[PDB]
């Protein structure tokens, strides 16, 4: 059944228990966003 | 659940399922200098009382405190750089309360990115009781910081059969596909992946 | 040497532990356990992350799952009653932790819905 | 949550077509109202025909 | 089973016996041969990644 | 240990040059010229305001070559250098 | 009676197993160490300070800080009690104030050049 | 005669918890426990009224007006207990 309508899904649907895992790639190591800040001394392109 | 994206029942979070601990580990040295030795202490100069609340008397953040990026984990004070100016200042040392020089703060801050709560500290102090400290190095300090990492959107999940996917939407239990008996499913994989 | 259950909490006036045989934790000899838990009344799902509750500074906030509803199933069966066959007989089924009763909750729900229909009261621009 | 008492706003042109907007509503309530309101509108509204 | 076994993930009894004590911190057992052994536990340790 | 060259592979010896890794702090590097300007002048003012034997002693012994009290005196007692050194400082700091 | 909430705040500093620190008992005789407000702002005293130790830990301690202003009388200056503030003192001698100082309602001299020098190295308020 | 008590108040441990509700005592209600800086109980010649000045999460500063008559500054916790910073000044 759809959760939101309560109407059924027009066609049957396979379901079951699946083993599924959480990989090393979470979203902490991942999301950055720079405005302004430091800059390297010889080359003046930034760092943090 | 488009091109390989994956959808999730919020119910997995309430019953702490795809939730994992993670422990980062921060480290700093009290190196020893031409300008005079650096020291690990609580009294850093230009810091507001507010910023110091969580540091123990030695300037190391106390166990089980919640630490935000920008917080101090370990207070360290270096002297003013450009070296020891013998000709005029040497005299000044005698003249005025010897050790009345100047000292700036070079501490250990939780980096952008984050930490969580301090769980474990390690000090490796002089009179080195079984330790190979580098030349110049007076002691080192490590602070271990953990976080419980629930399954946020953007995470990666995959089955054993090689279904790489991202968590792309967390549905509330209420509006996601449920069996006749009110039992809902936990996850929703696109058939197009097969 | 004890198996601490939920019943092992000190009784508090107007509160009923519904869950007395809940296995809190397992002490052996010279095992010591002593704590203060803070139960709150609230609505829906609220992580520790969001609400950040501590009475004292050695506390640990915990994730709140408030809704005392375990599952909800409607069921829609043909009732031929009198004249016409295609009528619905709806019987929905409610599972509760005992904090509230199914009935109590069903009525709170209907009320929420009606009240939400009241938001179609006065139009505008 | 309460002061968030939604704003029922309307664009009605003639007697044949109308747009009715109602926000803001708590998580996933839009469907909770919209779906069963539509089920009513399409069946159980009282009229006439040949 | 054999993988958690051969990796040194878990902790397995060395002989038949009985359990004496079980901390979150360590476990103590009483074996057939007369021995009684303490096994401390890796309480909460950080890994390379 | 001498000043190390500005270009060396850092970390993983791939392509990093040790100028890459270092940020910038401050341009003016102040408190240098103005401070010395006040410094040496006031220093000299009080330097002059006491007997030149005493001043000049560890004026140049501590601040015009190197470090010595054994060798301090032109030619008097170790006692007397010790003595007049200390007393000189004392009167110099706080004049009665 | 004013002393005790500042006691409270002191002892609420968390401990650590360490050896003891020799503190910089500043006086009218020595440089007033750097002083800071609870806001991390530098506080520049009008003169030297005297320290009355109330509690101490291993590495830090609580003091009543008596702040002295300089006043002109005969060939330089004399130190006059001007104000007071509670603070804790770390091992670098730095005085960390638990509040803005209290201004106090109303035969030794010091060199002009002495105070010159303090003006220069910046532990003195000019005028 | 008020600022020193702003200073003495701001010296209290900022303990971040939920904001507590303080019992805003009145002529209508009982007077609560009142204590002198010594810890001694001071009992009043009638009920008291409050003027809140400052407030943290768990404590606030108030001016306590005593009728029968007098006034005194104090801090109040989430037990409503008035802890006076001094013996009441008789008007």
């Amino acid at each position: 059944y759809d959760g939101r309508t309560g109407e059924p899904i027009e066609g049957p649907i396979v379901v079951g228990q699946m083993f599924i895992m959480k990989l090393y790639h979470m979203v902490e190591d991942k999301m950055h966003a720079r405005s302004t800040g430091p800059y390297s001394l010889i080359t003046q392109q930034p760092l943090g | 659940n488009f091109e390989d994206a994956i959808v999730i029942s919020e119910e997995l979070l309430k019953r702490d399922f795809y939730t994992s601990i993670h422990i980062e580990r921060y480290e700093i040295e009290a190196r020893d200098t031409k300008l005079g030795p650096e020291r690990i202490t609580r009294d850093i100069p230009h810091l507001s009382e507010a910023a110091l609340r969580d540091l123990d008397e030695e300037g190391v953040v106390r166990i089980g405190a919640e630490v935000k990026p920008g917080d101090i984990l370990v207070g360290r004070t270096s002297f003013k750089g450009e070296s020891e100016p013998t000709p005029e200042e040497r005299l000044l040392r005698s003249i005025f309360g010897e050790k009345a020089r100047d000292v700036k703060d070079t501490s250990l801050r939780v980096p952008p990115g984050e930490g969580g709560i301090v769980v474990r500290t390690v000090r490796l102090r002089r009179g080195d009781p079984g330790v190979e400290l580098k030349p110049g190095v007076r002691e080192v300090v490590r602070v271990y910081v953990a976080q419980k990492r629930k399954l946020q959107v953007g995470d990666k999940l995959a089955n054993r059969h090689g279904n790489k996917g991202v968590v792309a939407k967390i549905l509330p239990v209420e509006d996601m596909p449920h069996l006749p008996d009110g039992t809902p499913v936990d996850v929703i994989l696109n058939p197009l992946g097969v | 040497p004890k198996e601490v259950k939920a019943r092992d909490f000190l009784p508090v006036a107007d509160v009923e532990i519904m869950n007395p045989d809940l296995h809190i934790a397992t002490l052996e000899e010279g095992g010591r356990l002593n704590m203060e838990v803070r139960v709150d009344r609230g609505v829906g799902y609220v992580p520790a992350e969001k609400h950040g509750i501590k009475d004292r500074i050695n506390a640990i906030p915990v994730d709140a799952v408030f809704s005392p509803v375990r599952r909800v199933a409607f069921q829609v069966e043909d009732t031929r009653l009198g004249q016409r066959t295609d009528l619905d007989k709806l019987t929905l089924r409610i599972w509760t932790d005992g904090s509230v009763t199914p009935l109590e909750a069903l009525n709170q729900a209907v009320e929420i819905l009606r009240e939400h229909l009241t938001y179609f009261s006065n139009p505008q621009a | 949550s309460k002061l968030k008492a939604p704003v029922f706003t309307v664009r009605t042109q003639g007697r044949e077509y109308g747009e009715f907007v109602l926000e803001p509503l708590e998580r996933g309530f839009g469907v909770t109202l919209g779906n069963p309101l539509r089920r009513i509108l399409l069946s159980s509204i009282p009229g006439t025909a040949v | 089973e054999r993988v958690v076994r051969d990796s040194l993930a878990a902790l397995y009894a060395e002989e038949d016996g009985e359990v004496a004590k079980v901390d979150g911190n360590r476990i103590v057992v009483r074996y057939e041969d007369g021995r009684l052994v303490e096994y401390p536990l890796r309480r909460f340790y950080r890994s390379n990644q | 240990q001498e000043p190390v060259s500005l270009e060396t592979p850092i970390g993983d010896e791939k392509d990093s040059f040790y100028g890459d890794f270092i940020p910038d702090e401050h341009l003016p590097s102040p408190v240098d010229a103005a401070t010395q300007s006040l410094l040496s002048e006031e220093l000299e003012k009080a330097l002059s305001k006491l007997s030149e034997r005493e001043a000049m002693v560890l004026k140049l012994r501590k601040g015009l070559i190197d470090g010595e009290e054994v060798g301090a005196f032109f030619g008097v007692t170790r006692e007397r250098i010790r003595q007049i050194e200390n007393k000189a400082l004392r009167k110099l700091k706080y004049h009665e | 009676g004013f002393v005790e909430p500042y006691i409270r705040l002191f002892e609420a500093i968390p401990d650590a197993e360490t050896e003891l620190a020799t503190f910089y008992d500043a006086d009218l005789d020595t440089l007033p160490p750097r002083m800071f407000l609870p806001s991390g702002d530098l506080y520049t005293p009008p003169g030297p300070v005297r320290l009355e130790e109330i509690k101490r830990k291993r590495r830090v301690r609580l003091v009543k800080v008596s702040i002295y202003r300089f006043e002109h009388v005969g060939l330089g200056l004399a130190a006059r009690p001007y104000a007071y503030a509670y603070a804790w003192q770390g091992d670098n001698g730095i005085l960390h104030l638990y509040h803005a100082p209290v201004v106090l309602e109303d035969e030794v001299t010091y060199n002009e050049s002495y105070v010159r020098l303090m003006r220069a190295m910046g532990h003195v308020d000019a005028f």
